């Protein structure tokens, strides 16, 4: 099933979004992509996620002239301990000269319709998360 | 031109449907042909039962007394041991002139066969050939002659002690001792011929009368095993008589016809001709003397022709080839990628050599002996257990599920017992039955295995309850959690919470 | 005693007719064939073994 999903991601144009757990670091081969979004952190793996990012994104023809041909986004929760984890982790990449721009406002979210538009939906998500106890 | 994967899937589905339909058709054909063959066998059994009934009716004492009264005094004074061909011929000639053929007489189905025969005796007329044969059989049994009624699915067989032979008698044409004439004037095409004695015993006498017995009839008859089982209850107690009949048949059929047709030579132990031999058969020795020529094809001795098994299957059959034996015959093999390499390279199609060793080259497989609590293993780490004798000395095979885990917990050697191979899925998957363990450590291990089972018997329901407990806990928390939010609750905020009240 | 599956067929009216036909007059042989051509797996299976009881039943008057 993993290989079938990988082949669908590589070949099927309808599916271009794959969710990968921690196994995406070295347990298998990462297909060439252009957008990598990191939501969850190990807790300060400054080298593991850097290696994962290096492995995920490869050179793409067509956008060689542009200085921004591969896109990486790190979703970090404000005022949380995830801020410290991200700051500690990105130190290795900053030592390599990689820049990191902080984006607090996303342009286009107001026009586009997204899930949890109403606050009661967010209350339902909170109920679901609280239902997931410390066991998960 | 559009979704080639979909087209391939459609073609594969059509192929699978066609294969399944062909399988259903061939299964239906197999069932129908089996039903037809069983129906033919049942019809043959019905004819045999009718012959039994006719023979039983012919054994009545009243009919014998009537026949003896009818028989003239010149025939009643001859002992059965003094009966020869001339006496039988004279008796047949008298019988023909005594009873005539008259089918115009009334034939009522209500009249029993014994009553019908008594009426025929009273009128001295025969409705048909069957009644004439029955009357002649009654006449023969009147003199207490050892006579058998012979039917082709009819005539009589008389046992003469002067030559100790069964002489055929046909009263229809006045024929005595001419099996060829009886074969010519017999019933519908001859496949089985059975002779029933007055005592009820049945003997196969098709060989004596059929000249095509050894070539066409032999391949067109019923199963030998089923027929032998059917005739086993009615085997004649005269074992010496049966042996004499078999010897006479063998003497008659020992290379008497000498056919020259190629097709008759194919698949025949009597002849053992040329290339028509099977793929797994060879000639041992290769210097077999030529027994004849058939259109340029040499005849060899069947005793010199043997079926040869492979060394692997020799081991499977608990036999070991002698060391250094040259493979007598080289054949092809059907196996995994090792065989499939012939498909890639055609030049290796005939290069694949499999040595089929003969029985003379294989002596016996001697199972090893377990030493120092160690189970012997093959080249692949297992033990071949196709036969019980193949089990190594000091080893016991145990059919205990999850026994290997217990053995490893106790650090006890555990070897799989290979018993067969499954050819499903296009590959010969091995089949194992139980584990081979040392006998000295057997019983204690069994107890531990039982203890392990007891562990499961102790450690199953508990864990189930544990799951339920967690569920209950979860359920409780759920309510509390919802209730908690009720205690709390029973885009402007998000878009502009922290980084807007100062930027804007 | 020799309990056979043919015991039910021993007193079965259709099988009684069959044994009566097989007894003396084989004229009605094909009709029984048609019966065995319809559906009789039990008769096919059980007729191969213990023919003594089968023959004795066929010879019952």
């Amino acid at each position: 099933e993993r290989m079938q999903i990988l082949q669908n991601f590589k070949h099927n144009p309808k599916i271009n979004t794959i969710f990968i757990s921690k196994v995406g670091d070295t347990s298998f081969d990462l297909p060439e992509a252009n957008v990598l979004i990191q939501i969850s952190s190990h807790g300060g793996s400054r080298r593991q996620e850097a290696q994962r990012l290096g492995r995920v994104l490869r050179a793409k023809k067509g956008m060689v002239a542009e200085e921004y041909n591969a896109f990486f986004y790190s979703l970090v929760s404000q005022d949380t301990q995830e801020m410290a984890y991200s700051t500690k982790r990105q130190r290795f990449l900053v030592d390599q000269g990689y820049s990191f721009k902080v984006i607090t406002k996303l342009a286009g979210m107001e026009e586009e319709d997204l899930a949890f538009s109403t606050k009661e939906e967010q209350q339902q998500l909170l109920q679901k998360v609280l239902a997931a106890t410390d066991l998960d | 031109i559009e979704t080639p994967e979909q087209a391939k899937t459609r073609e594969r589905s059509e192929k699978i449907k066609l294969e399944f339909e062909t399988y259903l058709r061939r299964a239906m054909k197999r069932f129908n042909k089996g039903v037809h063959e069983d129906t033919h066998k049942v019809h043959l059994l019905c004819l045999l039962a009718n012959g039994f009934y006719r023979n039983n009716i012919c054994s009545q004492p009243d009919l014998h007394a009537i026949g003896l009264s009818i028989i003239p005094a010149r025939f009643t004074r001859v002992l059965p041991r003094d009966v020869d061909t001339y006496y039988l011929s004279n008796l047949v000639k008298w019988f023909i002139g005594t009873f005539t053929v008259n089918a115009e007489l009334s034939a009522s189905e209500q009249d029993n066969l014994q009553t019908t025969l008594e009426r025929r005796f009273a009128i001295y007329s025969a409705r048909d050939d069957e009644e004439l044969v029955h009357i002649f059989l009654l006449i023969l049994r009147a003199l207490q002659l050892l006579t058998r009624l012979v039917l082709s699915l009819q005539w009589l067989e008389v046992f003469c002690e002067q030559e100790e032979k069964w002489v055929c008698v046909d009263c229809v044409h006045g024929v005595v001792g001419q099996p060829l004439t009886c074969y010519k004037y017999a019933t519908k095409p001859m496949t089985y011929v059975v002779g029933i004695d007055s005592d009820g015993w049945v003997r196969d006498v098709t060989q004596r009368y059929d000249p095509v017995w050894m070539t066409v009839t032999r391949k067109c008859r019923v199963d030998a095993e089923w027929w032998a089982e059917t005739l086993r209850p009615y085997q004649s107690p005269f074992m010496d008589r049966e042996k004499k009949e078999d010897l006479e048949f063998q003497a008659k059929h020992m290379d008497q016809p000498l056919p020259t047709a190629i097709g008759l030579y194919k698949n025949h132990p009597l002849y053992a001709l040329k290339r028509h031999l099977l793929k797994y058969e060879a000639i041992y020795p290769e210097t077999a003397a030529i027994l004849g020529y058939c259109r340029g094809e040499a005849v060899y001795s069947r005793d010199c022709v043997h079926t040869l098994h492979s060394r692997d299957t020799w081991l499977k059959k608990a036999r070991v080839v002698r060391l250094g034996e040259v493979p007598y015959k080289m054949v092809k093999g059907f196996s995994n990628r090792a065989r499939k390499a012939r498909l890639a390279e055609p030049q290796l199609r005939e290069e694949n050599d499999l040595g089929l060793f003969g029985y003379w080259q294989t002596e016996e497989y001697q199972p090893p002996v377990a030493v120092d609590g160690k189970v012997p293993r093959n080249e692949f780490g297992n033990v071949y257990l196709f036969l019980p004798s193949m089990m190594p000395i000091g080893c016991v095979q145990l059919n205990l599920p999850n026994l290997h885990r217990v053995a490893r917990k106790l650090d006890i050697d555990c070897v799989q017992a290979i018993t067969g191979f499954d050819f499903h899925g296009g590959y010969s998957h091995p089949v194992t039955d139980g584990y081979i363990v040392c006998e000295e450590f057997k019983d204690v291990l069994l107890t531990a295995w039982e203890n392990e089972q007891a562990v499961i018997e102790r450690k199953e329901k508990e864990k189930k309850e544990k799951r339920a407990l967690g569920n209950w806990k979860l359920l409780a928390k759920g309510l509390l959690i919802r209730e908690r939010l009720k205690r709390r609750y029973g885009a402007r905020i998000l878009a502009a919470s922290w980084p807007q009240n100062r930027e804007d | 005693s020799g309990g056979h599956p043919l015991e039910f067929l021993r007193n079965q009216p259709q099988f009684q007719q069959m044994r009566q036909i097989i007894q003396q007059n084989p004229s009605l042989l094909p009709a029984l064939l048609q019966q065995i051509g319809r559906e009789n797996p039990q008769l096919l299976q059980q007729i191969s073994q213990h023919q003594e009881h089968f023959i004795q039943m066929l010879n019952e008057p």
